[PDB]
């Protein structure tokens, strides 16, 4: 009640309070049962890419996406991400991926 | 989605096309689980005020 | 209680006037050692009066009481500078 | 249509014509004020911070905004609660319904309470009570219970109607006294400007004519279901409050979507504090107008609810000379009867029915001396004068003890020549 | 306690400058609370972001007191009418309005300045010792049915008599205290009596 009234003295009456109580004790993480690396085709290593007038688009599906391999593999230049963050970008799922 | 609270079991149907649910506020009424297909619905640790 | 449950307070069968509004018919007060009492509504004393189609009550005495009646008039004058306030 | 100002009528003023009631009408009208609104609370941390983890760290930078608001809203609840308790908690001294007797051949079980029905409302509340008709807690918002439960609200108007039945206007005054109730009412006769023979001529008239009226209200109350609008409009009025306020919850107010969860897994924190600010602002926004709105509907119904503890105290306790606030016509009572969140009045009144046309003159000169009526005017039959009350045509003969003598016949304007009893 | 009511006023009064206080404390989404700290480190054309922030912020506090004041004036302003009347009706002039004025019948009424307030000192009546007596609407003599004038029909079971309705002083029935009308059949309750003529 000390909290809310931002005082030390409290008067008699009634009070409603802010609600804070509760601290989180366990952290639980559910994802689905997908085990398979993507077979991303090797497109970042792919021998041969897209034109930029007819550009390739690549479905993504039924995998679990792991960017900490591809940064081991090749260092990029320019990594910008708009919408998601970079960082914590690992935790998030991704409804639908159109390479 | 990441949240704090409690997670309580419900029977909620749902649509074919989405098990996930959005509430009339367009809050999440209910998200199911991705191991186990029961409907799992979040409430608050904190109930309505003391 | 109707508006929910009440934890920490004794509920009196005694009706006294309402202190602290818990509400739904419940109220709270601290007396006599010295504790949180709750209570329901004392809608007040219980008098009965008999009508009679041939009956009449006159008083013979009268009491010249003085009482008093606590009205607000005013509060406080409140202003504000504004551009030191938005700005300082 | 071009909007009615009323029905035209017309009147023949002359200085020479009166015009005297001689039959009359007793007359109940029924009048609908609201007292209190649903109390309606908000849970700060919820609306603000439902579900989120960093939403306490928020709840120190934005909270306190919302904890003023609570404030406002604990304001209004509470001021709710005087509401109904300067309406129905005029007289705390509560009185026990007396065993149904003889009441000068008047009839009041439909607004008596039942004592077969385990509720204390009477017949006519139960049926204002079934006529009015009516996820929010996962939203944040609650509903306050009332301080003051129907039950003990119909118990409050029933002890004041059995105290305005057997006592009069005593119950508020210390100790009540116990009077027959058609001694009140010639009373009440007394007090609008009738004599007290009037009513105890005509007693079964009244009786009869109250009883009708009583039973004209009964049957309207249920089949047009229109009187009780005024209340379900403030109902609705909160009901569209609410849904326009879930509805508010439902926009994504110019961010990325209406989630916050979303907003808190896709970034992180140094880009994520524009967006989760331009929601959790707007939601406080929408929470000010939220508050603004009922700031107002307060002040409306507070104002009402004046209106309302003013017809408790002048209307129910006693008789009002005020004309047009107490009903319509020359008030005699009001019985008061609760209704769900608001009051309705039961308004006997009393009303001309008859006039009639005499010739009157403002005095009369009898032995060189001016008579003036201490009581009534004077009227004129075509051949013997009379001299009456205003509102109902009892003729009298001119005495001695009727008139009071005062000055002289010449400078009097208008006097004529006529004789004057004396016993 | 009598006096409490206005002290709570004046708690509630300084309880909402309190708030605007701890309000102009709170960052509210800017880097810094104090706005000499943001002139500092930055440069304006990202500045002003913050600046408008913080004070949009402080602003928002502002009309919300402004609110939460309109509620407490519209409360007050409602009690400034109710003690005007109570000045107009109760002090002035005497009011036949019952609870308005005080508990029991009105006499009189002080009004004393109070701080941030006023207080009121009904002098009012009170019956207390109340009696049962026999009554009658009507007193039948000589075919002629007499109504009361200013009072009741009473009696002590012996003699009937005439009183106030307020207080128990019984006179003797005579032609002065009541007035004649019609007959005495159609009236119900009447009673026999002979009255005094003078
Ligand atoms: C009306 O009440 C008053 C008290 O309110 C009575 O006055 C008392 O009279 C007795 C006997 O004479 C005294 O012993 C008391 O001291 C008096 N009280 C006060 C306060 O002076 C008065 O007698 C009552 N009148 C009647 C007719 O009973
Ligand atoms: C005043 O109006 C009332 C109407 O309420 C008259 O009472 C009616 O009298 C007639 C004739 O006796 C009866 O047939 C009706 O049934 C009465 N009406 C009711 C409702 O009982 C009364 O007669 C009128 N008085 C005068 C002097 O004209
Ligand atoms: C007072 O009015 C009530 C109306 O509710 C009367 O009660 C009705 O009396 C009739 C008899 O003619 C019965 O057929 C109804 O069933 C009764 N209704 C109820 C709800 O009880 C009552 O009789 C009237 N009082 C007097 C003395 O006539
Ligand atoms: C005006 O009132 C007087 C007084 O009652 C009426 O005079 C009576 O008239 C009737 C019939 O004409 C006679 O039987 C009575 O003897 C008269 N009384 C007296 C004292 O003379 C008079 O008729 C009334 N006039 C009108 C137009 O109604
Ligand atoms: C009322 O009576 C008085 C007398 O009692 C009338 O006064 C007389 O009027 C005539 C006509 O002007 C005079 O000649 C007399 O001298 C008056 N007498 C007195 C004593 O003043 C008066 O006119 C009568 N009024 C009416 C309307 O007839
Ligand atoms: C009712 O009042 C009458 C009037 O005072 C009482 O009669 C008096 O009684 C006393 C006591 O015997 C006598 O001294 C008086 O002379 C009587 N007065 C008259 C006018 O007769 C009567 O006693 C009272 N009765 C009761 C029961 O109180
Ligand atoms: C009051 O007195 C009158 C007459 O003095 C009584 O009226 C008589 O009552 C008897 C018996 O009922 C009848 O036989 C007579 O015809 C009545 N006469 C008249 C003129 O009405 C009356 O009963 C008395 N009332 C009481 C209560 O004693
Ligand atoms: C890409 O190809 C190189 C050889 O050219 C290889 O060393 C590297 O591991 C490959 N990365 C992957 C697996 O995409
Ligand atoms: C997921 O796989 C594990 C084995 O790795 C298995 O024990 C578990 O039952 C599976 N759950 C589902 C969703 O079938
Ligand atoms: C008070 O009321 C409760 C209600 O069940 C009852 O059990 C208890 O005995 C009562 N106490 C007294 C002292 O009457
Ligand atoms: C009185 O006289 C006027 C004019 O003769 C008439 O219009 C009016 O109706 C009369 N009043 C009554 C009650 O008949
Ligand atoms: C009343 O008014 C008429 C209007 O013509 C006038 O002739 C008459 O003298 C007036 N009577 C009185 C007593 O004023
Ligand atoms: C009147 O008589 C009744 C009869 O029992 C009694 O109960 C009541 O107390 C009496 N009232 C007074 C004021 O004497
Ligand atoms: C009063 O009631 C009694 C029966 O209780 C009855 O005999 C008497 O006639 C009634 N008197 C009046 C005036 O109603």
């Amino acid at each position: 009640t000390k909290c809310t009234l931002k005082s030390f003295t409290v008067e008699k009456g009634i009070y409603q309070t802010s609600n804070f109580r509760v601290q989180p004790t366990e952290s639980i993480v559910r994802f689905p049962n997908i085990t398979n690396l993507c077979p991303f085709g090797e497109v970042f290593n792919a021998t041969r890419f897209a034109s930029v007038y007819a550009w390739n688009r690549k479905r993504i599906s039924n995998c679990v996406a792991d960017y900490s391999v591809l940064y081991n593999s090749a260092s990029f230049s320019t990594f910008k991400c708009y919408g998601v963050s970079p960082t914590k970008l690992n935790d998030l799922c991704f409804t639908n991926v159109y390479a | 989605l990441t949240g704090t609270g409690v997670l309580t079991e419900s029977n909620k149907k749902f649509l074919p096309f989405q098990q996930f649910g959005r509430d009339i506020a367009d809050t999440t009424d209910a998200v199911r689980d991705p191991q186990t297909l029961e409907i799992l619905d979040i409430t608050p640790c904190s109930f309505g005020g003391v | 209680t109707r508006a929910g449950c009440l934890i920490g307070a004794e509920h009196v069968n005694n009706s006294y006037e309402c202190d602290i509004p818990i509400g739904a018919g419940i109220c709270a007060s601290y007396q006599t050692s010295q504790s949180i009492i709750a209570y329901t509504m004392s809608l007040g004393a219980e008098n009965s009066v008999a009508y009679s189609n041939n009956s009449i009550a006159i008083p013979t005495n009268f009491t010249i009481s003085v009482t008093t009646e606590i009205l607000p008039v005013s509060m406080t004058k409140t202003s504000v500078d504004c551009t030191m306030y938005i700005c300082g | 249509y071009t909007m009615s100002l009323g029905a035209e009528n017309s009147v023949a003023y002359s200085n020479n014509s009166i015009a005297i009631p001689t039959n009359f009408t007793i007359s109940v009208t029924t009048e609908i004020l609201p007292v209190s609104m649903t109390k309606t609370s908000v849970d700060c941390t919820m609306y603000i911070c439902g579900d989120s983890t960093e939403c306490s760290n928020l709840l120190l930078q934005y909270g306190s905004f919302c904890t003023q608001l609570n404030r406002a809203l604990t304001g209004i609840a509470v001021e709710q609660d005087k509401n109904t308790q300067e309406v129905f908690a005029q007289v705390k001294q509560i009185y026990k319904t007396p065993p149904i007797k003889d009441f000068g051949g008047f009839n009041f079980s439909q607004i008596l309470p039942d004592p077969s029905k385990p509720s204390k409302r009477s017949f006519i509340e139960d049926l204002l009570f079934n006529k009015v008709t009516l996820a929010q807690k996962f939203n944040g918002l609650t509903v306050l219970p009332p301080l003051l439960t129907d039950e003990m609200i119909a118990q409050y108007t029933s002890a004041l109607l059995a105290g305005t039945i057997t006592s009069g206007w005593t119950f508020g005054a210390g100790a009540a006294l116990q009077i027959p109730f058609a001694m009140q009412m010639a009373y009440r006769f007394n007090g609008i400007g009738v004599t007290q023979n009037v009513l105890y001529e005509n007693q079964k008239l009244i009786a009869n004519q109250f009883n009708s009226a009583i039973g004209k209200i009964q049957d309207s109350l249920s089949s047009t279901a229109s009187a009780l609008g005024k209340l379900q409009d403030v109902v609705n009025q909160n009901a569209q409050a609410l849904n326009t306020l879930v509805k508010q919850l439902s926009s994504n107010f110019g961010a990325i979507s209406s989630v916050l969860n979303d907003i808190l897994s896709r970034l992180d924190p140094p880009e994520a504090e524009v967006q989760i600010d331009r929601l959790i602002t707007g939601r406080l926004q929408s929470l000010q107008t939220y508050v603004t709105q009922q700031l107002i509907r307060a002040a409306e119904i507070r104002a009402s609810a004046n209106l309302a503890a003013t017809k408790m105290s002048e209307c129910v306790l006693g008789q009002s000379k005020r004309v047009d606030f107490c009903g319509k016509g020359y008030h005699l009572m009001s019985f008061p009867q609760s209704a769900p969140h608001g009051v309705v009045f039961l308004h006997v009144t009393y009303v001309p029915a008859q006039e009639k046309n005499f010739t009157t003159a403002p005095a009369i000169c009898h032995d060189g001396k001016a008579h003036f009526p201490r009581e009534g005017v004077f009227v004129s039959n075509g051949t013997h004068w009379f001299v009456t009350q205003r509102n109902f045509y009892e003729p009298q003969i001119i005495t001695t003890d009727n008139t009071f003598v005062s000055g002289n016949c010449d400078v009097v304007i208008g006097i004529v020549n006529n004789t004057v009893y004396d016993p």
